[PDB]
C-alpha cells in the first residue's frame, strides 16, 4: 500500500512495498505491486489489489495488440489515455491507484492515475495508503535530472519511509528501473526488515497427533 | 446494414465445397510459402514478389506474430490474411487475459479453425482465402500447423502452398530429416524457396521467422542473405 | 440482369446501372434551376399542371430544409420530399449539437454521403432525385452546392438539372452570374426557364421561382408576389 | 422462390392473395343468414371416412356468447383467427364492461388480416395471408348482424353470404329465396334447404354443423335432435 | 436476395432433403468409422484417410474425441465441423454435469445433439454439418452403449455398426461375425480388425492407416484407451496369422 | 461477516516437494451445526486439491463451475490442469462477479504435473491471486491459522512432519474458533500418492 | 435473422411445401392407431429390422403422459423435436391447472405449433403426422390424427405413413363395434391390418396399449408372435 | 451474341472457378471508371501528390471541386473512382484517425490508418451484400523515425509501402514512368521531388496542363502538416520544370 515513481535524468524508476493485507492483519509480504505493461511500460497498483491486477492485465494485453499490430514500441501516453477512459466508464468502481511510469519514443513519462479516471503527468508521484510519507520524501530530496544511482536510492529511501511510517507496507521493497536502452527489474531490491529466529524450536513427530482414519491411493 | 442469413457455402450434389475448392485454387494462385520443422525449432519462409521497385518491399511485411511465442505466414489473399491474423491476436489476447498463461499453439489453431469454420457454415461472409502456416513453441517443444480455408488443420513437420505446391511437398519429403537442427532447416527451406522462386531470389525478397525455446522472431535482411551466402 | 439489378454489385466493368437509372428518372422530369450570384441564390423550378383542379404552389419541388437553406429538387417527388426531411434533421442535428445554423458546405457533404451510404447496399434502391441547395451567410457569402443521385455535390456557379438542363446552362453561360444582382438575376432565371421549357412537349405549365440572400437577411424565402408578376411578363417579353 | 410475398400483378394485384381466394372456393361449403330474429350459420362436415369422429369436423366456432363464426378453407389457419378474435372480444370487454361490438371484432379480424412478409416486421409474425373466409352471425345492440370476412381484409355486412367450394351459384339461388322480411325459423329452413340441394354428397346429422344467435338467447348450436327436427320437414 | 438465396432449409418437390442426402453421400466417401459392443466393453476403429509422412501426428486421435468422462465419440466427414461438433457436445454434457451432478447419460447427451442438429436442418438458411457421430459410452442405467447419428438428425442405438466406404459390405461382415450376448473384447477387436482389412480393400490394412480405442469399466471407473502403434501392429499381425491359419485350414 | 455466515477454514503449505491441505468439516447455520461430514477440499486434478472458505452456497457454485470449466478445458486441451493455469483461471472466475461477488476465500494445492514442485497459492472474494511459499490460509479462522502458520511451519518438510504440522495447526487454530471445526479433513499429495485423513477433534 | 417465407401460397392456393411434407410423411414408416371401447392401440412397422440395433433408441411409440402417448410417421428428427415440445406442453399443463392433461388439448396445441411453423418466417413445417393416443378423465378413450398442414381430427381407427390409405380403406370396411369389446380382438385387428405392411408380421412389428389410466406397455414380443399365431388360427378356420 | 452468366459468380462477390473474385476485380477497372489520373512521390524529406484538376464545365464552381482532402492537420489524401465513394472514405478515414487519436493519445500513423482502411474494405470484399467501394485512396504524411511516407488502399484492400505510384486510367503509364525514374536518379530533394512528380503527369497524359488544371498537395518536414499548393506555387513548379 506504498508504492512510488519518478523521472531522473535517463527514465523512470519505480518502487513498490510487499505487505498485501486484507483486513488488518498482513495476508502476504511478497506481493507482485509492480506489474508489467511492455517492455518500455510499468505500473504500480494501489488499493484492491485484484482490481489493480485485472486492470493491468487488461493494459498489457491491449498494448500487446496494439504495438503488435503497428509494429511500434508501446507508448505511456497510449496506456495512460487507456487507463483514465476505462476507469471513468465504471466511476472509480474499480479501487484501483495507479502510477503508470515507462519510456517511449518521446522520452520517458510518468504518470498518476486515480480511479475516478483523473490522470496526471508529475516527474515524481506516490500512491497507497503510505503515500505521504514516500510524498514527503520525495518533496524533501527531489531534484531535477538526477543520476541513476541517486535516483534509485531516493525511492529506496520513501518506500522505507513509507513502510515504517504506515501500517499497511513492509517486509521488502521492489524496483523497476525503464531507461530508453536498458530495463531492469529487481523485486528483492533490499529487505530492510530481517526475522529472528525461534529460541525455541519445537517440533513433533508421528504418534504426537491423533488421526482416526488413512487412505492411501497411490497414483502414477 | 441487414445481413444475409443464408449461408453462401452450400453442399453440392456429391458433397464437396466447390466454393471450398476455389478458394483452394485462389490460395494455390496466391503466392508460395514453406514451413518447415527441426528437432528443436520451426521456421517459416515465404517470398514477397511486389510489381517494379517502385514499391517499397520494406515497409511492408508478410510474416505477422501472435504472441512472442507464435508467428505465422499466409498463402493467398492479403485482405483476408490482415483481418485473420488480427482476429487470431485477439484470440490470443483473451486467452493469456483469462488464463495467465501463453496461449498454446494448438489451442490457437483449434480457435482460428473454429473462426474459419463459422465463416464457412454462416450467411452473407465469404470464405478465407488463405492458408496458414503458423510455428509455435510452448513446454519446450515446437509446433507447426498448416491451416485451409476448409476450416481444418493439421500438424505437419513441412509444407509447402502456393504454386507448385505438390511439388514443394514432395521436395521437402526428400530433402526432410527428423532430426535436423534449425541451421539444417533454414537451408532446406532456403533450398525449396529457391528451387521454386522463379526469379533470382533476393534477401528483400525472401522473408523468414524462427520460432524456438527463445520466442518467435523474424529475421532482418542482414541475417537473411547472410544464409542464402552461406546456403548458396 | 445481375449487373443492373442492385446498387451493391458492378458491372463487368464496374459500372452501377441501377444509379444510371435513377440519373434517367431524375433527367425525365421537369426542368428545376439554381443560379447563385453575388449576392443571393436563386431557384427556378418548372411544375407540369396535370390539371388546372390542382393549387398553385401544390407538389412544391422548393423545400426550406434549414431558415437559411432551400433545396430546388428534380426526380421523383416523394423521394425529394424525404431528402428534405432528412435535411433539415440534420440541420436540426447540428443546431442542437453546435449552438448556430449549418453551413452549407458541410450541409451538402453530410446529405451526400447519406445519399451515397443509401447507394452501397440492395436492401435500398439510390435516390430517384437529384437537388440543389442555395444558402447565403455573412461570412461566406451566396453558397449554392448541386447533389447528384448518386451522392456528389459540387459547388455551382449556376446549375440546372432536368431534360433541358444543358440547354438552360448553355443559353445562361452569356450571364456572368458569379458579380451579378439578385433582383435581375431573378428575372433572367423567369427567362431561361420560359426558353428551355418546351410548350409543345407540356402545353400547361407553372413557375415556381424562390431565393435566398443578403437582402433576405439570410433566412430562405419564397419571391413577393410582385416580382412574380413582373418577372413573370420580363420573361413574356423575352419569349418575343 | 424468385417471386417474394409482397408482389403485385402487371393489372396491380396480390396474386398471392388471388391464390389465397382460389384456396377460399377450395374450402368447405358454409352459409350464413342473417335475420330480424337472428342470424343461422350451417356448414357442410366433408366426412372423408366414418372413422372420423363428427365431433372433432365442426367448422362452426364461438367467438363470445352473442358471435358465432363460420370457417372455410385453411381450417387450422382459421384457429388462430378465431382465437385472437376471442382474445380482442374479451379484451374489450375487460376494458369497457360490455360485449365486443360485431362490426369491431370484424374490423379488429380484417386488422390481423394481411399482416405478413419476410423482412417487415418483428421476425415472429406472420409470412403467408390467412386462407380462410369468415362469415361473423352475431346479435348487438344493432340487432342481429352478419358480417363476410375476405381473406383480402374486404370485410363487408351481408344480410346472407354463402361460401366455400360451391359459393357462387348456391349464393344466387340462396338470395332468389332470401326476402327481406322473413323469420329465423324461415331463414334455418331456407339455408337448410339450400345446402341440401348444393351437397355433394348425401347429408344427414353427420355431415352439417348448424348454430344461430338469437336476440334473447345466446349463442347456440343445433344438436343432432333438433338438427333431425328441422331436417325432417325438408 | 431472393435469386441469390441458397434456400437449404426448405422442402424438395419428392418429399426428401437434397443437402442431407448430399452430406451423407460425402460421408460415404469419407473416412471409415466402425463401433462394436463387447461384454466388457466397447470398440471404435477409426481411419485416417490423409497420412503424408509431413504429418507431425503428436496428437493422441484425429477422428476420435472424448466427449465427457465416460463418453468417446467418433466422427465422420469434414473435421472442422467435426471440432466444433465436438466441443459443443463437451460443453453441454459438462452443463448436466454440473446441473444433476452426474455423468450425463449417453441417450440424453445424443439426442440433445439430435434436436440441435433437426434444427439447424430445420432452419437458418445454412448448410447442414455434413458429419457423422458415432457414440460409445457407460452409464448406471445401461452400461455400454453405443449410438449412431446421422447429419438429418435421426439416432440409433446398435450393437455394432459402420459408417465410410462400403458400409453394407461392413455391417454385413457384422451381422454374419458378431456374437451377441457372448462377444468378448478379444473377439470384439479380432472382428473389429476384420472389417478394417475388408471394408476397405484398397490400400490394405496399415497401422499408421487407422487408429484403435477401446471404452472399458474398471472398479467403477470408465477408461478409454487409445491402442499405441505397437499395439496396432500386434493387432495386424494377429489378423494375419489368423487369415493365414483359416486359410490353411481351408 | 457473510463469510463467516457459515463458517470455514482452509490451509496449505508445502514440504520438501510434497504438499499439504487441510479444511474443516463443520457445515451448518450461523447458530446450529447441520452436518460435521461436510467436504471442502475437492480435486482439480491427479495432483491438485482445492479448498473452499465462506459462504457454503457459494463454496458449492464456485466448485461446480470451477470444475465445468476445467473439465471442459482439460478435454479440448489434453493435458492434466497446471496449478498456475487453475489458479489463474479460477481467479478470473471470481473476478466475472465484481460486482456480484462469491462470499468465498479459496485456496489451490498441489504439485507441477511434470516437476511435482509443491505449489499452493490463495485468493479472496473478488479473486485476487496470493502466491506465497510457505503456507495460505482462509476463511473465519484467518488470524488463529496465520499465527500457528508462521511457527509452525518451516522449509523442507518430509511428508510425515508436514502432516503433523498441518493437523496440529487446523486441530489448534479451530479448537479456539466457535464458527469452524467439528472434524478436520486432511489431504497430503506427495511425489507418487495422496493420503487422506481425519483428525480426532473435539466435535463441540 | 433468418426470415424468408418458405411457406407461400402457390397457384390456386396450394401449399406445395404442405403437399411435399405429406409425401415424407406417406413415405415414411408405417402406423397405426384404434380406440376400443376400452383401450387404444398404436401399431409401428418396425421396418428394416437391421439385427445388431436396439431398438429402444428408435422406437416410434412414446409416451407423453400416464394417459396420453402417440405414434408419428415422418421424419424421425422431427417427430423427435415435436415430442419433445409436447412434453413441454404437457408438462407446463400439469403445473397451471394441477389436473390431468388432456388428449384433445396437447392435439390441439401440437397443431397450433405446425400453423406457427406453416405460417413463420424461415421456418418450414414439421413433416410428420401424429396419431395421438389417450384417456380423458373419465377414462374415455381419445384417437386423435394431426397432419403437417396443421388440422388435427379425431377418428375411431386410423392409419399413417406408408400404406395409410390402403390400411384405412381396410379398416374403414372391417371396423365394426362388437369388434373392439375386448383387448384381444382390438390388438387381433391391429396385427391383420398391419399384416398386409409388414412382411415378417411379427419381429418387424411393434405394438403398444393403453388402458383407462392404467400405465400403457408396450406388447411382449411373445405376446406379438402368439397373437400371429392367434390370426392365423382364425384364418385357415375362416 | 449469347452473353452468358456463369449464375451468380459473376454477379455478386463469389469465389469463381478460377480462384478469382469477380466483383473485386470489377473495382479495378471502377477506379478506371472515374477517368482521372493521381500519382504521388515521395522524396527523401516530403512526400507530393500531384493530380490534374478536371474542369468538365465553367458553370459550376471550381475553386469548390477540389479532391484533395485532409483526413487530419498531418494527412493529405486523394481518391479515384466514384466520387462519392470517395467522400465517404474520406469520411471514414477521419473519424478512424480521430478516434485513434483519441484511444491512444497520439496522431496515427499513415500505415496504420491505411491498413485500417483495408480491413474495411476487405469488411465489403467478404459481405456479399453491400457494393464494395469501388474507390481507391493514396494518403501522404510525415513519419518520425521513418520520414516522409505514402500509402494506397484499394478496393479490393491489398495495399504496400512504396516511394511512387498511382491510380487511374493512366497508372500503368504512370508506373512505367516510375520505373524509368527510380532506374535513371535516385537522390532526390524536394525540389526534384516535386519535378519530377510534375514530370510524371506531364509525361505520361500529355496535356500540357494550365496552372488550374491540376491540385497538388504536399507534407514536407518543416511543417508537417499537409498543405495544398495555390496557384503562384503550380505556376512557379511549372516554370522551373519547363525551364
Amino acid at each position: 500500500t506504498t508504492i512510488a515513481g519518478v523521472v531522473y535524468k535517463d527514465g523512470i524508476v519505480l518502487g513498490a512495498d510487499t505487505r498485501a493485507t486484507e483486513g488488518m492483519v498482513v495476508a502476504d509480504k511478497n506481493c507482485s505491486k509492480i506489474h508489467f505493461i511492455s517492455p518500455n511500460i510499468y505500473c504500480c497498483g494501489a488499493g484492491t489489489a485484484a482490481d489493480t491486477d485485472m486492470t493491468t492485465q487488461l493494459i498489457s494485453s491491449n498494448l500487446e495488440l496494439h504495438s503488435l499490430s503497428t509494429g511500434r514500441l508501446p507508448r505511456v501516453v497510449t496506456a495512460n489515455r487507456m487507463l483514465k477512459q476505462m476507469l471513468f466508464r465504471y466511476q472509480g468502481y474499480i479501487g484501483a491507484a495507479l502510477v503508470l511510469g515507462g519510456v517511449d519514443v518521446t522520452g520517458p513519462h510518468l504518470y498518476s492515475i486515480y480511479p475516478h479516471g483523473s490522470t496526471d503527468k508529475l516527474p515524481y508521484v506516490t500512491m497507497g495508503s503510505g503515500s505521504l510519507a514516500a510524498m514527503a520524501v520525495f518533496e524533501d530530496k527531489f531534484r531535477p535530472d538526477m543520476e541513476e544511482e541517486e535516483a534509485k536510492n531516493l525511492v529506496s529511501e520513501a518506500i522505507a519511509a513509507g513502510i515504517f511510517n504506515d501500517l499497511g507496507s513492509g517486509s521488502n521493497i521492489d524496483l523497476c528501473v525503464i531507461s530508453k536502452n536498458k530495463l531492469d527489474f529487481l523485486r528483492p531490491y533490499t529487505v530492510p526488515n530481517k526475522k529472528g529466529t525461534r529460541l525455541g524450536r519445537y517440533r513433533c513427530e508421528k504418534g504426537t497427533t491423533a488421526v482416526l482414519t488413512e487412505k492411501i491411493t497411490p497414483l502414477e | 446494414e441487414r445481413g444475409y442469413s443464408f449461408s453462401l457455402t452450400t453442399f453440392s450434389p456429391s458433397g464437396k465445397l466447390v466454393q471450398i475448392e476455389y478458394a483452394l485454387a485462389a490460395v494455390a494462385g496466391g503466392a508460395p510459402s514453406v514451413g518447415i520443422k527441426a528437432a528443436n525449432g520451426v521456421v517459416l519462409a515465404t517470398e514477397k514478389k511486389q510489381k517494379s521497385i517502385l514499391y517499397d518491399e520494406r515497409s511492408v511485411h508478410k510474416v505477422e506474430p501472435i504472441t512472442k511465442h507464435i508467428g505465422l505466414v499466409y498463402s493467398g489473399m492479403g485482405p483476408d490474411y490482415r483481418v485473420l491474423v488480427h482476429r487470431a491476436r485477439k484470440l490470443a489476447q483473451q486467452y493469456y487475459l483469462v488464463y495467465q498463461e501463453p496461449i498454446p499453439t494448438a489451442q490457437l489453431v483449434q480457435r482460428v479453425a473454429s473462426v474459419m469454420q463459422e465463416y464457412t457454415q454462416s450467411g452473407g461472409v465469404r470464405p478465407f482465402g488463405v492458408s496458414l502456416l503458423i510455428c509455435g513453441w510452448n513446454e519446450g517443444r515446437p509446433y507447426l500447423f498448416q491451416s485451409d480455408p476448409s476450416g481444418a488443420y493439421f500438424a505437419w513437420k513441412a509444407t509447402a502452398m502456393g504454386k507448385n505446391y505438390v511439388n514443394g511437398k514432395t521436395f521437402l519429403e526428400k530433402r526432410y530429416n527428423e532430426d535436423l537442427e534449425l541451421e539444417d532447416a533454414i537451408h532446406t527451406a532456403i533450398l525449396t524457396l529457391k528451387e521454386s522462386f522463379e526469379g533470382q531470389m533476393t534477401e528483400d525478397n525472401i522473408e523468414v521467422g524462427i520460432c524456438n525455446e527463445a520466442g518467435f522472431r523474424r529475421l532482418t535482411p542482414t541475417e537473411v542473405k547472410d544464409y542464402l551466402a552461406a546456403i548458396a | 440482369t445481375g449487373y443492373d439489378l442492385s446498387a451493391s454489385t458492378f458491372s463487368p466493368d464496374g459500372r452501377v446501372f441501377q444509379v444510371e437509372y435513377a440519373m434517367k428518372a431524375v433527367e425525365n422530369s421537369s426542368t428545376a434551376i439554381g443560379i447563385r450570384c453575388k449576392d443571393g441564390v436563386v431557384f427556378g423550378v418548372e411544375k407540369l399542371v396535370l390539371s388546372k383542379l390542382y393549387e398553385e404552389g401544390s407538389n412544391k419541388r422548393l423545400f426550406n430544409v434549414d431558415r437559411h437553406v432551400g433545396m430546388a429538387v428534380a426526380g421523383l417527388l416523394a423521394d425529394a420530399r424525404s431528402l428534405a426531411d432528412i435535411a433539415r434533421e440534420e440541420a436540426s442535428n447540428f443546431r442542437s449539437n453546435f449552438g448556430y445554423n449549418i453551413p452549407l458546405k458541410h450541409l451538402a457533404d453530410r446529405v451526400a454521403m447519406y445519399v451515397h451510404a443509401y447507394t452501397l447496399y440492395s436492401a435500398v434502391r439510390p435516390f430517384g432525385c437529384s437537388f440543389m441547395l442555395g444558402s447565403y451567410s455573412v461570412n461566406d457569402g451566396a453558397q449554392l452546392y448541386m447533389i447528384d443521385p448518386s451522392g456528389v455535390s459540387y459547388g455551382y456557379w449556376g446549375c440546372a438539372i432536368g431534360k433541358a438542363r444543358q440547354a438552360a446552362k448553355t443559353e445562361i453561360e452569356k450571364l456572368q452570374m458569379k458579380e451579378m444582382t439578385c433582383r435581375d438575376i431573378v428575372k433572367e432565371v423567369a427567362k431561361i426557364i420560359y426558353i428551355v421549357h418546351d410548350e409543345v412537349k407540356d402545353k400547361a405549365f407553372e413557375l415556381e421561382l424562390s431565393w435566398v440572400g443578403e437582402l433576405t437577411n439570410g433566412r430562405h424565402e419564397i419571391v413577393p408576389k410582385d416580382i412574380r408578376e413582373e418577372a413573370e411578363k420580363y420573361a413574356k417579353e423575352s419569349l418575343k | 422462390y424468385d417471386r417474394g410475398v409482397n408482389t403485385f400483378s402487371p393489372e396491380g394485384r396480390l396474386f398471392q392473395v388471388e391464390y389465397a381466394i382460389e384456396a377460399i372456393k377450395l374450402g368447405s361449403t358454409a352459409i350464413g343468414i342473417q335475420t330480424s330474429e337472428g342470424v343461422c350459420l350451417a356448414v357442410e362436415k366433408r366426412i372423408t371416412s366414418p372413422l372420423m369422429e363428427p365431433s372433432s369436423i365442426e367448422k362452426i366456432v364461438e367467438i363470445d356468447a352473442h358471435i358465432g363464426c363460420a370457417m372455410s378453407g385453411l381450417i387450422a389457419d382459421a384457429k388462430t383467427l378465431i382465437d385472437k378474435a376471442r382474445v380482442e372480444t374479451q379484451n374489450h370487454w375487460f376494458t369497457y364492461n360490455e360485449t365486443m361490438t360485431v362490426e369491431s371484432v370484424t374490423q379488429a379480424v380484417s386488422n390481423l388480416a394481411l399482416q405478413f412478409g419476410e423482412e417487415d416486421a418483428d421476425p415472429g409474425a406472420m409470412s403467408r395471408p390467412f386462407g380462410v373466409a369468415l362469415l361473423f352471425g352475431g346479435v348487438d345492440e344493432k340487432g342481429p348482424q352478419l358480417f363476410h370476412m375476405d381473406p383480402s381484409g374486404t370485410f363487408v355486412q351481408c344480410d346472407a353470404r354463402a361460401i366455400g367450394s360451391a359459393s357462387e351459384g348456391a349464393q344466387s339461388s340462396l338470395q332468389e329465396v332470401y326476402h327481406k322480411s322473413m323469420t329465423l325459423k324461415e331463414a334455418i329452413k331456407s339455408s337448410l334447404i339450400i345446402l341440401k340441394q348444393v351437397m355433394e354428397e348425401k347429408l344427414n346429422a353427420t355431415n352439417i354443423e348448424l348454430a344461430t344467435v338469437q336476440p334473447g338467447q345466446n349463442f347456440h348450436m343445433f344438436t343432432k335432435e333438433e338438427l333431425e327436427e328441422v331436417i325432417k320437414d325438408i | 436476395s431472393r435469386r441469390y438465396d441458397s434456400r437449404t432449409t426448405i422442402f424438395s418437390p419428392e418429399g426428401r432433403l437434397y443437402q442431407v442426402e448430399y452430406a451423407m453421400e460425402a460421408i460415404g466417401h469419407a473416412g471409415t468409422c466402425l463401433g462394436i459392443l463387447a461384454n466388457d466393453g466397447v470398440l471404435l476403429a477409426a481411419e485416417r484417410r490423409n497420412i503424408h509422412k509431413l504429418l507431425d501426428e503428436v496428437f493422441f486421435s484425429e477422428k476420435i474425441y472424448k466427449l465427457n468422462e465416460d463418453m468417446a465419440c467418433s466422427v465422420a466427414g469434414i473435421t472442422s465441423d467435426a471440432n466444433v461438433l465436438t466441443n459443443e457436445l463437451r460443453l453441454i454434457a459438462q452443463r448436466y454435469l454440473l446441473q444433476y451432478q452426474e455423468p450425463i447419460p449417453c441417450e440424453q447427451l445424443v439426442t440433445a445433439l439430435c434436436d440441435i442438429k433437426q434444427a439447424y436442418t430445420q432452419f437458418g438458411g445454412k448448410r447442414p454439418f455434413g458429419v457423422s457421430l458415432l457414440y460409445i459410452g457407460w452409464d448406471k442405467h445401461y452400461g455400454f452403449q453405443l449410438y449412431q447419428s446421422d447429419p438429418s438428425g435421426n439416432y440409433g442405438g446398435w450393437k455394432a455398426t459402420c459408417i465410410g466406404n462400403n458400409s453394407a459390405a461392413a455391417v454385413s461382415m457384422l451381422k454374419q461375425d458378431y456374437k451377441e450376448g457372448e462377444m468378448t473384447l478379444k473377439s470384439a477387436l479380432a472382428l473389429a480388425i476384420k472389417v478394417l482389412n475388408k471394408t476397405m480393400d484398397v490400400s490394405k490394412l496399415s497401422a499408421e492407416k487407422v487408429e484403435i480405442a477401446t471404452l472399458t469399466r474398471e472398479n467403477g471407473k470408465t477408461v478409454i484407451r487409445v491402442l499405441k502403434q505397437k499395439e496396432v501392429e500386434q493387432l495386424i499381425k494377429k489378423h494375419e496369422e489368423e487369415e493365414a491359419k483359416a486359410e490353411r485350414e481351408k | 461477516s457473510i463469510m463467516s455466515y457459515n463458517g470455514g477454514a482452509v490451509m496449505a503449505m508445502k514440504g520438501k516437494n510434497c504438499v499439504a491441505i487441510a479444511a474443516d468439516r463443520r457445515f451448518g447455520i450461523q447458530a446450529q451445526m447441520v452436518t460435521t461430514d461436510f467436504q471442502k477440499i475437492f480435486p482439480m486434478g491427479d495432483r491438485l486439491y482445492i479448498g473452499l472458505a465462506g459462504l457454503a452456497t457459494d463454496v458449492q457454485t464456485v466448485a461446480q463451475r470451477l470444475k465445468f470449466r476445467l473439465n471442459l478445458y482439460e478435454l479440448k486441451e489434453g493435458r492434466q490442469i497446471k496449478p498456475y493455469t487453475l489458479m489463474s483461471m479460477v481467479a478470473n472466475l471470481l473476478y466475472e462477479k465484481r460486482f456480484g461477488p462469491y462470499y468465498t476465500e479459496p485456496v489451490i494445492a498441489g504439485l507441477d504435473p511434470k516437476t511435482f514442485k509443491p505449489f499452493i497459492c490463495s485468493l479472496d472474494l473478488i479473486g485476487c491471486p496470493m502466491v506465497t511459499d510457505d503456507f495460505v490460509v482462509s476463511g473465519t479462522c484467518a488470524e488463529q491459522m496465520y499465527g500457528m502458520c508462521e511457527s509452525l511451519w518451516e522449509p523442507n518438510m518430509d511428508p510425515d512432519h508436514l502432516f503433523e504440522t498441518i493437523s496440529q495447526a487446523m486441530l489448534n487454530a479451530v479448537d479456539r474458533d466457535a464458527v469452524s471445526g467439528m472434524g478436520v479433513i486432511v489431504h497430503i499429495i506427495e511425489k507418487d500418492k495422496i493420503t487422506t485423513r481425519t483428525l480426532k477433534a473435539r466435535m463441540d | 435473422s433468418y426470415d424468408r417465407a418458405i411457406t407461400v401460397f402457390s397457384p390456386d392456393g396450394h401449399l406445395f411445401q404442405v403437399e411435399y411434407a405429406q409425401e415424407a410423411v406417406k413415405k415414411g414408416s408405417t402406423a397405426v392407431g384404434v380406440r376400443g371401447r376400452d383401450i387404444v392401440v398404436l401399431g409401428v412397422e418396425k421396418k428394416s429390422v437391421a439385427k445388431l440395433q436396439d431398438e429402444r433408441t428408435v422406437r416410434k411409440i412414446c409416451a407423453l403422459d400416464d394417459n396420453v402417448c402417440m405414434a408419428f410417421a415422418g421424419l424421425t428428427a422431427d417427430a423427435r423435436i415435436v415430442i419433445n415440445r409436447a412434453r413441454v406442453e404437457c408438462q407446463s399443463h400439469r403445473l397451471t391447472v394441477e389436473d390431468p392433461v388432456t388428449v384433445e388439448y396437447i392435439t390441439r396445441y401440437i397443431a397450433s405449433l405446425k400453423q406457427r411453423y406453416t405460417q413463420s418466417n424461415g421456418r418450414r413445417p414439421f413433416g410428420i403426422s401424429a396419431l395421438i393416443v389417450g384417456f380423458d378423465f373419465d377414462g374415455t378413450p381419445r384417437l386423435y390424427q394431426t397432419d403437417p398442414s396443421g388440422t388435427y381430427h379425431a377418428w375411431k381407427a386410423n392409419a399413417i405413413g406408408r400404406g395409410a390409405k390402403s390400411v384405412r380403406e381396410f379398416l374403414e370396411k372391417n371396423y365394426t363395434d362388437e369388434a373392439i369389446e375386448t383387448d384381444d380382438l382390438t390388438i387381433k385387428l391391429v396385427i391383420k391390418a398391419l399384416l398386409e405392411v409388414v412382411q415378417s408380421g411379427g419381429k418387424n412389428i411393434e405394438l403398444a396399449v393403453m388402458r383407462r389410466d392404467q400405465s400403457l406397455k408396450i406388447l411382449n414380443p411373445e405376446e406379438i408372435e402368439k397373437y400371429v399365431a392367434e390370426i392365423e388360427k382364425e384364418k385357415e378356420e375362416n | 451474341s449469347r452473353g452468358s452468366s456463369a449464375g451468380f459468380d459473376r454477379h455478386i462477390t463469389i469465389f469463381s472457378p478460377e480462384g478469382r473474385l469477380y466483383q473485386v476485380e470489377y473495382a479495378f477497372k471502377a477506379i478506371n471508371q472515374g477517368g482521372l489520373t493521381s500519382v504521388a512521390v515521395r522524396g527523401k524529406d516530403c512526400a507530393v501528390i500531384v493530380t490534374q484538376k478536371k474542369v468538365p464545365d465553367k458553370l459550376l464552381d471550381s475553386s469548390t471541386v477540389t479532391h484533395l482532402f485532409k483526413i487530419t492537420e498531418n494527412i493529405g489524401c486523394v481518391m479515384t473512382g466514384m466520387t462519392a465513394d470517395s467522400r465517404s472514405q474520406v469520411q471514414r478515414a477521419r473519424y478512424e484517425a480521430a478516434n485513434w487519436k483519441y484511444k491512444y493519445g497520439y496522431e496515427i500513423p499513415v500505415d496504420m490508418l491505411c491498413k485500417r482502411i483495408a480491413d474495411i474494405s476487405q469488411v465489403y470484399t467478404q459481405n456479399a451484400e453491400m457494393r464494395p467501394l469501388g474507390c481507391c485512396m493514396i494518403l501522404i504524411g510525415i513519419d518520425e523515425e521513418q520520414g516522409p511516407q505514402v500509402y494506397k488502399c484499394d478496393p479490393a484492400g491489398y495495399y504496400c509501402g512504396f516511394k511512387a505510384t498511382a491510380a487511374g486510367v493512366k497508372q500503368t503509364e504512370s508506373t512505367s514512368f516510375l520505373e524509368k525514374k527510380v532506374k535513371k536518379k535516385f537522390d532526390w530533394t524536394f525540389e526534384q521531388t516535386v519535378e519530377t512528380a510534375i514530370t510524371c503527369l506531364s509525361t505520361v497524359l500529355s496535356i500540357d496542363f494550365k496552372p488550374s488544371e491540376i491540385e497538388v498537395g504536399v507534407v514536407t518536414v518543416e511543417n508537417p502538416k499537409f498543405r495544398i499548393l495555390t496557384e503562384a506555387e503550380i505556376d512557379a513548379h511549372l516554370v522551373a520544370l519547363a525551364e
